RNA sequence: GCUGAAAGCAUCUAAGCACGAAACUUGCCCCGAGAUGAGUUCUCCCUGACCCUUUAAGGGUCCUGAAGGAACGUUGAAGAC
RNA sequence: GAUGUCGGCUCAUCACAUCCUGGGGCUGAAGUAGGUCCCAAGGGUAUGGCUGUUCGCCAUUUAAAGUGGUACGCGAGCUGG
RNA sequence: GUGAAGAGGGAAACAACCCAGACCGCCAGCUAAGGUCCCAAAGUCAUGGUUAAGUGGGAAACGAUGUGGGAAGGCCCAGAC
RNA sequence: CCCGGCGAGGGGAGUGAAAAAGAACCUGAAACCGUGUACGUACAAGCAGUGGGAGCACGCUUAGGCGUGUGACUGCGUACC
């Protein structure tokens, strides 16, 4: 239920080698605003794929 | 003898004329072409490398067409081997078709199980269930003690637990061979066989006989 | 002065063949371990491997005294419950008879990572043939 | 059990030879090259120009970015992730 | 300055002084069926009535309902008679 | 007598057994118990025997033409077994 | 003055001997948590050290084979009260 001796800061260290995040590999760039987004989603300004999606 | 690659097309019934209903496997076994043969001076043994159906072109990468091209046949959904005993002759580019299993009235079907995931003791090893009530506390499913005391102080290898059942590799052995219909390319094998439907399926004569 | 160190990076290792037909396992086996360990140079350092690299061929044919070919057992345990394994000395040499001259000289070598890589330069062949020609072996009398 | 001496005989044993069980090794099914002893076979891809120096399995710039992979998306009789 | 127990339940694992199945010698072994000893641990090896019971008696099955070790296996797995 | 209050070497590991009593330093030598084929420092040492059982490296009453050595005895080319 | 939400919190500027005395304010230790650099580390088993010891990095200083950091491999070695 509980541990018998304290973990190192070594093992500490060693569980958490998976715990890294993993940044976006790229952005897409909509071909007529130009303006970067995450692919498949809209831009901020209410474009995709050079369509202008609704932006009200 | 060699067998074939074929697929799970489901399951039906066949009435035969004296009133018996037997359950029937259709498996749909298109031509195998040869796409390489294995030899002892070679590769150490003797063996044949088969494939089936057809792929799209576009995804076909190129390692894999240089190896269907030096073959001279068009690419399949996959590559198998068949070893040969030591009478089977066998040529690059060669269809085997359905009519191999006209005289065989047995083989032994291989696929992929149907994948359960995750499964409890009482579902993969048919542990006994504790009781529902007397007293029972929150231990209606689980597996109980899983070894003795200080003396193996451990748990032994290969003890059954819960686990991944299912989606594994199963053979079953000697299934009569109901009909062999070389025009429409089908094999008809009485009883069930391993895998969901359009699942690959590998199809051998009995080896118990 | 300090006494002399062999570095690993400049011991010479040479190359030998030996001929195990009619050989007595155990003593065939004392003076590979001792030539893999390099007992036999005057260069021996305990940290380092000054062995040298040893072929052995005709397996298959090594001798045994008394009745230890059918009454040597080698037991070996695979982790399950049952686990316990036994073959005797001639069903190891049917089997794959180069164990039977690995696992005895394994034993004479030192424990650790060292006497590993020291084990690594034993070529033990069942036939009379090995493909280690480049290598120019000299036919050790042993 | 056979043949057969030590022991003129006898003797399944000492030399030699033949049978003999759900045990043993295989045969059947599954996993399996992290088997660091890391194996084999087939196929596919890459055929630039310079600089520095403690000059070597060295470092750097420009050009180049293949096979393939990953990522993302639609998803599955695959799946806790 | 804490190594929680009888029995039940769940899950077991080993030993062989073998209950069944397998191979044998002897028999006061005609056969069928037994007795005794040797080899053999691969697999298999009851459900119920009474009682907290283990055990035991009883009812009815089975090829057989083996004997022991495992903190008289197993309560950070359940139960609490 | 030792441990207790005693290290070192040996007995695989092993306070009490065997050897032996650590003031400090040395990359010098000789020995004790115990050892000298490899792990692992030193004899694959020399000479003459024994064992075939891995005995050596676990054990009794008792059983047996295993095998070595020694001192006698009975019957024997009037022909022994 | 600038970033920020007319924020929090910072970067400049300015005051001061000092702002690494800025009000969470003299000095600012240890546990504990980070960034950078050198070396070691993904076939190796245990009080993590000790004796031996290669390689690498760095510093030398009148090649001087030295110091410092690291520690592959190896003998021995089961904390303290």
């Amino acid at each position: 239920a509980v541990q018998q001796n304290k973990p190192t800061r070594s093992k500490r260290g060693m569980r958490r080698s998976h715990d890294a995040l993993t940044a976006v590999t790229s952005l897409s760039v909509d071909k007529t605003s130009g303006e970067k987004h995450l692919r498949h989603h809209i831009t901020a300004d209410g474009y995709y794929r050079g369509r202008k999606v609704i932006a009200k | 003898m060699i067998g074939l690659v074929g697929k799970k097309v489901g399951m039906t019934r066949i009435f035969t004329e004296d009133g018996v209903s037997i359950p029937v496997t259709v498996i749909e076994v298109e031509a195998n072409r040869v796409t390489q043969v294995k030899d002892l001076a070679n590769d150490g043994y003797r063996a044949i490398q088969v494939t089936t159906g057809a792929k799209k072109a576009n995804r076909v990468t190129k390692p894999e067409a240089g190896h269907f091209a030096k073959a001279g046949v068009e690419a399949g959904r996959g590559l198998w081997e068949f070893r040969l005993a030591e009478g089977e002759e066998f040529t690059v580019g060669q269809s085997i078709s359905v009519e191999l299993f006209a005289d065989v009235k047995k083989v032994d079907v291989t696929g992929t199980s149907k994948g359960k995931g995750f499964a409890g003791t009482v579902k993969r090893w048919n542990f006994r269930t504790q009781d529902a009530t007397h007293g029972n506390s929150l231990s209606h499913r689980v597996p109980g003690s899983i070894g003795q005391n200080q003396t193996p102080g451990k748990v032994f290898k290969g003890k059954k637990m819960a686990g991944q059942m299912g989606n594994e590799r199963v053979t079953v052995q000697s299934l009569d061979v109901v009909r062999v219909d070389a025009e429409r390319n089908l094999l008809l094998v009485k009883g069930a066989v391993p895998g969901a439907t359009g699942s690959d399926l590998i199809v051998k004569p009995a080896v118990k006989a | 002065m300090k006494t002399f160190t062999a570095k690993p990076e400049t011991v010479k290792r040479d190359w030998y063949v030996v001929d195990a037909t009619g050989k007595t396992l155990g003593r065939l086996a004392t003076e590979l371990a001792r030539r893999l360990r390099g007992k036999h140079k005057a260069e021996y350092t305990p940290h380092v491997d000054t062995g040298d690299y040893i072929i052995v061929l005709n397996a298959d044919k090594v001798a045994v005294t008394g009745n230890k070919r059918t009454d040597k057992v080698y037991y070996h345990h695979t982790g399950h419950i049952g686990g316990i394994k036994q073959a005797t000395f001639e069903e190891m040499i049917a089997r794959r008879p180069e164990r039977v001259i690995e696992i005895a000289v394994k034993g004479m070598l030192p424990k650790g990572p060292l006497g590993r890589a020291m084990f690594r330069k034993l070529k033990v062949y069942a036939g009379n043939e090995h493909n280690h020609a480049a290598q120019q072996p000299q036919v050790l009398d042993i």
